[PDB]
DNA sequence: TTTTTTTTATGTACTCGTAGTGTCTGC
DNA sequence: GCAGACACTACGAGTACATA
């Protein structure tokens, strides 16, 4: 199949529509834009029957009704949309979609939307059946270092100027949330018809609505970005993420840090990273952490995390969030927490 | 499940009480795990539910015995945690209680048996309370625990207790050596670790527990003279973490007790190891490590779903901190 | 109910209950006069009698003679309550009907007139296990029920009860029974059942009941089922795991002298003879308590302390009270943590090691 | 005629008979007098301090025959049913019994229908903190812009459970727990109106026993009347409460700080002869120690209910150091921690007293 | 007579009567005056800050007889009609009440019909975060290809509860919580537009206690007028707030750090007059001390949760050495550990505060 | 790029799909 | 007379959330 990027989706649809489009990714904005572009171009090329059909395991499975039957009124080409689950299809859904792709009209267009699918769902019979004709487009959130270029491109799309301070402010405020970023760019365009966005305007026209995942918090702690770490913890508190997920995501990397610091005094880091199965993007990260924090801070952090987990699963307390902030302070940065936040 | 010789007196006595119509409806067994806990309960239930023409023995020809052997009788309720759970939910208890008001399908007596009364959640025990106090005339209960005190106090009252005496240690060694072929000192150690209760000591050899214990002993022999208590995490993190923690606690207790020159030792199979533990650790440090290990073992068992990796890693790091000179040891507290 | 005690021996008249003079007086004076209530809450520890006093009040309220202090006895609308063939009464074990839907069903069937009797009496046993929404549902009805319905609540402890439910009810606290009351009631039962009994074994049973009468009855039944079908001192001593020798005092002396080998050989021999560990600790605390009492006045030699006076006298002369208090505190902490140990023997070993380390 | 519970016989029937809560009564009467009638009231506060009674009185004031009158003019026709609870328009909603949203929807559907007789169809929603979240959200808009002929009176114990978007659009009246003097005076009035003899110390104990409520106080008084022969006497109150009055425990603490073990054990024996719970003795002694600490820190901290021993209080306030007070309090607190695990509760209390005696920092036991 | 509540009669009717929130009013004005109007606006805010009022004003502006303008005339029959509850084209849907898809279908099928009077059939769906999943699917199907003659106006309190796909098709205007100065200014205007005397300190207290929402401020203003005998005096508002104060934590910790024994006693008595669980009070006091010790380490520790008590907290962080905070936390923790075994929870928390007060000063 | 994800026991609602029942009509 | 046609009521499940 064709694997494609959101920028080149316009060219791919322009050269010719394929049997089915699999638009996948974690962000809402790029998925929505790609789906809108596909729908508009299909309507230009003669697709009028548009169906939105959620896949989620429930009492909703009758998509076959819309494909086996030719349209009596007009020879109107149809478009079917599927909203994959938050974790992808299961085995039953895998085989059901395999049956769905077992028969498809040439005039029927298939749209599937969902999060990224690992190899477990990639090697399923449904995807392998789709592997010939369908075009899959990946839409992923640019990283915090990649956001400014994307914001500059979006500003050029709307004929806007932001200099650099406004770009940094927008990236910080709407980090990991491209939907709100595009909506805010539209809002700024509406606010000032001049289009010359500057700090004394974007400062008050912006929100704090941000999105995050525990990996961002763990990496912020590892680099020692104190303000970013506390910002992520506050945003996750507002979002209502499960504290246990944060606990486990930190615990994995903290156990890795403890073991690597234990082994550092005898073995070079090049062999240790290979033996411990560390990702290539994190090596330098780990290096910095190992060269920054001694085993005393690591043991204090382990004691703190142990107290946090025990008070979470035994006393049913609500002091978890402040305690994780204390751990953030005690991790790479300034270790004080004297008994106060050290058990 | 297998029959034990030492169970024969108790069984007889209890069944002799039941045949006369004088035995209490609610019986709470104090048998240690691995002892005649389930075998006795099954024998009594099988005698009670079906006919008793032969007296105290089993009348296998009757339909009741056939259903027991098939495990499909409708008047023989078993309260057990499901495969995917660990504790005993209150839903099963409530459903069994509702079923109890129904008259016996076979017209005989009814029996409700819980696999282990300690596994009950508080709501489950509270739900059983009313039926235990005032049960239907055809019903008899059977509870199984290691520790009656761990149960709810009100439930521990309604149910008449009964105790199983661990066999004398020489009798236990004689019985164990018959079907288990190990060294006499190793056999004695395995018996003592199981509080003198056979089966469990047999379970240490039958399963893979003994190899894990030997690996733990090797790891301690490697770690203690170097003060590097880490690398024990591999030997301790396991689905049987409480058991291996108890093994470590027994080793520490043996070291501390031999420091006072006591006559008998819990860990006799490895005298050199406990000797090394005595040599390299101060008595206060040994006592502190023992207390911390026992406390974290209780933490592992009590609270549910706790990530053991973090707990054992923290315990080992704190032990390494304790071994460093100039460190204030904790005080046992209320 | 063939020979199970504490089930066939439920009290049936106010004159038959044991102790509870204050609660019985209050209820009798309320029944005799017009001082009736719509929410009585009997709270107290296990086996002091919550459900029984509740049932006696229900019988007294719905008797044909009317509102009477002492229940009649022989009648239909009392024998039906005793046998459970009741229709004006509603017994609900709240620990099983925790669901708020069942409580709302109950509140839905509160307006209906009783089939017989003057009061529809709702006996909610084990109140504290009701879910919070069920409690809030019962709150309004308890505040101002119809004149023909009365609620009776019994709970092992009022702490779990929402404080509003407390502020709605008349609280009667059933005090735990003393040793003498339990001993008298057990002797009365055994006399009325023609069962051989011995005063010392009776005293041991009363002591081990810890102030809960149902425990005393259950222990008597355990003794009856054991032994030779009769209550005897030897059988009760054997089954209770009690110690009647000077092993406790020898252990106290060895621990005071910190003689490690002897103080551990004592525990090894005790395990060989199978002495129950909780009782051994309790006697250790008793002996230390007698030490501390003597340090104020030698008359606080417990009577003549059997025949071993000298020893404790000697001990009362050799140890400062500070170390005695330290040993008592350590032993008590060990007794608290004893259940939460891999086995009781090794928990007692931990307690002894902790106690021995104070430069004994 | 007949004997009904005090908690239901003496429910206030006018703003004059509501004791305490001066701020809420004043605000309600003043607003009714001015004619400014908000369309959503929320009475918060601890249990049994009159939120339901005040709400029903507000319903009386709103629906009274003579008009919107702050003081309900005695008993008029539209107030008789309120007193009897069978009113056509005062819709009592046991919200805990109607938590489902499919019942708040039915409540909101018929809100626009005109009241049958009264000026307003006062919806009294008892225990508003129990409605399900969907029902909350349902009643949001009907609270924001209700019809001119309906009013909502919401009563609850803890407002924090309610969504803040409901706390926004309703008046928040908070009813503080009543003082001891208020409860004692109201109880004196009630026992006088019942032609029942009473003892002032007994009623002071009743006031102290109930934590600033009144229906709890009335319930405990009724239980006292049951325990006595229809009379509230000091001995009966002492028996029902399990307290030590204010003398015996003071003798205990005075002897303990004097390091005279003989009198300590003698009074322990006497208290055993008094047939009293031991943990009650410990808690009373701890409370006395805390009162000593309070008077030592704050010079004027004793209430009137302790005046009978106040002098002796000041003695200990001038004789014992704060450090010793803290030492005694912590020693007896650990004694309380350990008591349920001692071989005997009497034995445990003796050991706790002897432990406080042995670690006496001024007169310790000789070694 | 009929004194309408200040929360209703003072609802704005033109964009000029809306306080603050210029980042949304200006955007809407530019969008309406120009041609760019999106197909669905989603309004967000916090607890009575001007979502429904602005949505109603937008619906008024969209269908005014003078045309689509930023300023509605307020004179034409449409302005008067939408002003009151009755109007045909503007459909006010209490989504929080008609959550079921069965009720939503009966009103989302009206899109196929023409608007009776105005240019646009406008659906004001209030409290949209409450719909059922199937109803959300139906509304999404409507929004996918909305007719050119229908504009959707959605107002809610928690935007994140909405499914992401529906939010992706709505231009979201987030309304900022009003500032203290804006609250005080609007309250002064409201009081002066009516016959209510006042003192500026009283209005300052009202604004500070309003927690940045005009509905809270107006509700408190009506309560103050009621309890104030028709005049808003400082003492009346202060006493009422004292009856309504909930932040016993920060005030009590301020007193305890400054070691005012009498102030601690008075605050404990006040917290006993209000039914307060002592365990909860003590644990959240521990939390406040924890946050103070964190701010000792980095100024960014104090997030956006406690913006209402930022200044005071920052002051308490700046003026106190960290060691005293650690000691106070230790003694409070040990007091809470032994709290349930004290004579009374009030009694035990009192002596725990005494223990913490005996150290450092005095 | 990259793959990564957690305690639970118990109870309380809410909303949709689908069966079981009633009845009532033009069959 | 009779399905059959709703019409309605109940129940299961999927899901959200609360408390401890
Ligand atoms: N005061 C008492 N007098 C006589 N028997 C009692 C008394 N208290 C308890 N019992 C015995 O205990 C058994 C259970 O009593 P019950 O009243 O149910 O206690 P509870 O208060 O815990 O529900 C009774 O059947 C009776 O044998
Ligand atoms: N302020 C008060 N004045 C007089 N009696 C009161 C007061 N508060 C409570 N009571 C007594 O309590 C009884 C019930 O009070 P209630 O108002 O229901 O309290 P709640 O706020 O808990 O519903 C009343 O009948 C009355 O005797
Ligand atoms: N921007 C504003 N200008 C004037 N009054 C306002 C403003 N925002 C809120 N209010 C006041 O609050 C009351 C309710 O406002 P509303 O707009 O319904 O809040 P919501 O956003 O929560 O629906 C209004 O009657 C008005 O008095
Ligand atoms: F066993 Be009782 F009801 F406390
Ligand atoms: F309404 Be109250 F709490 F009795
Ligand atoms: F009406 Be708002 F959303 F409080
Ligand atoms: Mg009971
Ligand atoms: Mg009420
Ligand atoms: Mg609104
Ligand atoms: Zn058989
Ligand atoms: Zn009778
Ligand atoms: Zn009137
Ligand atoms: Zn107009």
């Amino acid at each position: 199949m064709i694997r494609l990027y959101p920028e080149q989706l316009r060219a791919q649809l322009n050269e010719g529509l394929r049997a089915a489009y699999l638009l996948l990714g974690n962000d809402p904005l790029l998925l929505q834009e790609s789906q809108d572009a596909v729908r508009q171009v299909a309507a230009a090329q003669g697709f009028e029957e548009h169906h939105t059909f959620s896949i989620d395991p429930n009492t909703d499975w009758n998509a076959i009704f819309s494909l086996c039957q030719a349209m009596s009124l007009f020879a109107s080409r149809q478009t079917l949309l599927l909203l994959l689950p938050e974790n992808g299809p299961n085995a039953a859904i895998n085989e059901q979609l395999l049956t769905l792709t077992g028969l498809l009209h040439d005039d029927l267009l298939l749209i599937v939307r969902g999060n990224k699918l690992s190899k477990a769902q990639e090697n399923a019979a449904w995807f392998t059946a789709l592997a010939n004709r369908s075009v899959q487009v990946t839409c992923q959130t640019p990283e915090q270092a990649q956001l400014p270029r994307w914001v500059a491109a979006r500003a050029k799309q709307l004929n806007l100027e932001l200099d650099d301070a406004a770009n940094q402010v927008l990236c910080y405020c709407y980090e990991g949330n491209l939907l709100a970023l595009a909506q805010a760019l539209e809002r700024l365009s509406l606010l000032w018809p001049d289009g010359k966005l500057t700090l004394p305007r974007v400062e008050q026209a912006v929100n704090d609505a941000a999105h995050f995942t525990p990996f961002h918090w763990v990496d912020a702690l590892l680099m020692g970005k104190s303000k970013r770490a506390l910002h992520i913890l506050q945003q996750l508190r507002l979002e209502g993420s499960e504290p246990v997920i944060l606990l486990r995501t930190l615990q994995r990397e903290l156990l890795l840090l403890v073991n690597l610091k234990r082994q550092s005094a005898h073995t070079p880091l090049r062999a240790l990273f290979d033996k411990h199965r560390v990702w290539q993007n994190r090596r330098g990260m780990m290096g910095e952490a190992l060269n920054r924090l001694s085993q005393t801070q690591l043991r204090q952090a382990v004691q703190l995390l142990t107290r946090t987990e025990l008070t979470l699963k035994q006393d049913y307390g609500q002091s978890v969030w402040a305690e994780l902030e204390g751990l953030s302070l005690l991790l790479c940065h300034k270790p004080l927490a004297d008994v106060f936040i050290d058990g | 499940m297998r029959w034990y010789p030492w169970l024969r007196p108790d069984f007889e006595k209890l069944v002799a009480s039941y045949q006369a119509g004088r035995g209490h409806h609610a019986l709470l067994i104090q048998a240690l795990p691995g002892m005649g806990d389930d075998a006795l309960i099954y024998a009594l239930s099988r005698y009670l539910l079906c006919q008793q023409p032969q007296g105290h023995k089993s009348c296998g020809h009757c339909r009741g015995c056939q259903l027991m052997q098939a495990g499909t009788h409708p008047d023989y309720y078993t309260l057990a945690p499901e495969k995917g759970k660990n504790t005993l939910g209150v839903d099963a208890v409530r459903e069994v209680t509702e079923k109890l008001n129904e008259h016996a399908r076979l017209g005989g007596a009814k029996v409700v048996w819980v696999t282990d009364a300690a596994l009950l959640t508080d709501a489950a025990a509270n739900a059983l309370l009313k039926t235990l106090e005032e049960p239907p005339a055809e019903t008899w209960f059977f509870l199984a625990t290691r520790e009656p005190e761990r149960l709810l106090a009100t439930l521990r009252s309604r149910c008449r207790l009964h105790y199983l005496a661990p066999p004398p240690e020489q009798y236990a060694v004689t019985w164990l050596s018959r079907e288990v072929t190990m060294s006499q000192d190793a056999l004695l150690a395995a018996l003592r670790l199981s509080a003198g209760s056979p089966g469990a000591a047999l379970a240490l050899f039958q399963g893979d527990n003994w190899q894990a214990r030997e690996t733990l002993c090797q790891a301690l022999a490697y770690s203690v003279p170097s003060g590097d208590w880490y690398s024990l995490l591999a030997a301790l993190n396991h689905e049987q973490a409480p058991a291996r923690l108890h093994w470590l606690a027994t080793l520490l207790m043996d070291a501390l007790k031999r420091h006072h020159g006591a006559a008998q030792v819990t860990n006799v199979d490895v005298p050199g190891l406990v000797a090394e533990l005595a040599n390299h650790l101060s008595p206060s440090r040994l006592q502190a490590i023992l207390g911390d290990v026992c406390h974290i073992r209780e933490q592992l068992m009590s609270v549910t779903g706790i990530n053991r990796e973090l707990l054992i890693t923290d315990l080992l790091l704190r032990i390494e901190h304790y071994l460093q000179p100039g460190v204030v040891l904790p005080v046992p507290h209320l | 109910s063939y020979q199970v005690l504490a089930r066939k021996w439920r009290p049936q008249t106010f004159a038959d209950v044991v102790g509870q003079e204050h609660v019985l007086t209050a209820l009798a004076n309320g029944l005799s006069l017009g001082r009736i209530h719509h929410a009585y809450l009997f709270s107290g520890t296990r086996g002091v009698g919550k459900t029984s006093i509740a049932r006696l009040l229900a019988k007294g309220l719905n008797c044909e003679t009317g509102i009477t202090a002492t229940p009649c006895g022989v009648c239909d609308n009392c024998r039906e309550i005793e046998q459970g063939r009741f229709v004006d009464l509603i017994e609900i074990d709240a620990a099983s009907r925790t669901k708020v839907e069942d409580t709302r069903d109950l509140l839905d069937n509160v307006q209906y007139a009783p089939a017989r009797g003057r009061f529809k009496v709702y006996l909610i046993d084990e109140v504290h296990m009701l879910s919070r929404h069920s409690f809030n549902a019962l709150l309004k009805t308890l505040e101002e029920p119809p004149e023909h319905v009365k609620f009776l609540l019994a709970t092992t402890d009022p702490q779990k009860l929402p404080v509003t439910i407390l502020s709605r009810c008349l609280q009667f606290h059933l005090k735990a029974l003393d040793v003498e009351q339990i001993r008298h009631q057990l002797e009365h039962i055994l006399n009325e059942e023609h069962i051989a009994h011995e005063p010392r074994a009776l005293q041991l049973l009363a002591r081990a009941a810890e102030g809960s009468l149902r425990d005393a009855l259950s222990l008597t039944d355990q003794a009856i089922a054991s032994g030779d079908g009769q209550v005897s001192t030897q059988a009760v001593s054997a089954m209770l795991g009690t110690l009647d020798d000077d092993q406790a005092l020898s252990l106290v002396e060895a621990m005071v002298e910190a003689n490690g080998e002897r103080v551990m050989a004592l525990i090894n021999e005790a395990a060989a003879r199978g002495i129950e560990w909780e009782a051994l600790l309790v006697e250790m605390l008793g002996l230390l308590h007698r030490i501390a009492m003597v340090q104020l006045s030698p008359a606080a030699l417990g009577n003549d302390m059997a025949a071993i006076e000298l020893r404790m006298r000697e001990l009362a002369r050799t140890i400062p009270p500070t170390d005695i208090q330290l040993y008592y505190q350590t032993l008590l902490i060990g007794r608290k943590e004893l259940p939460y140990a891999p086995d009781r023997r090794m928990g007692v070993e931990m307690t002894l090691l902790r106690a021995l380390a104070f430069h004994p």
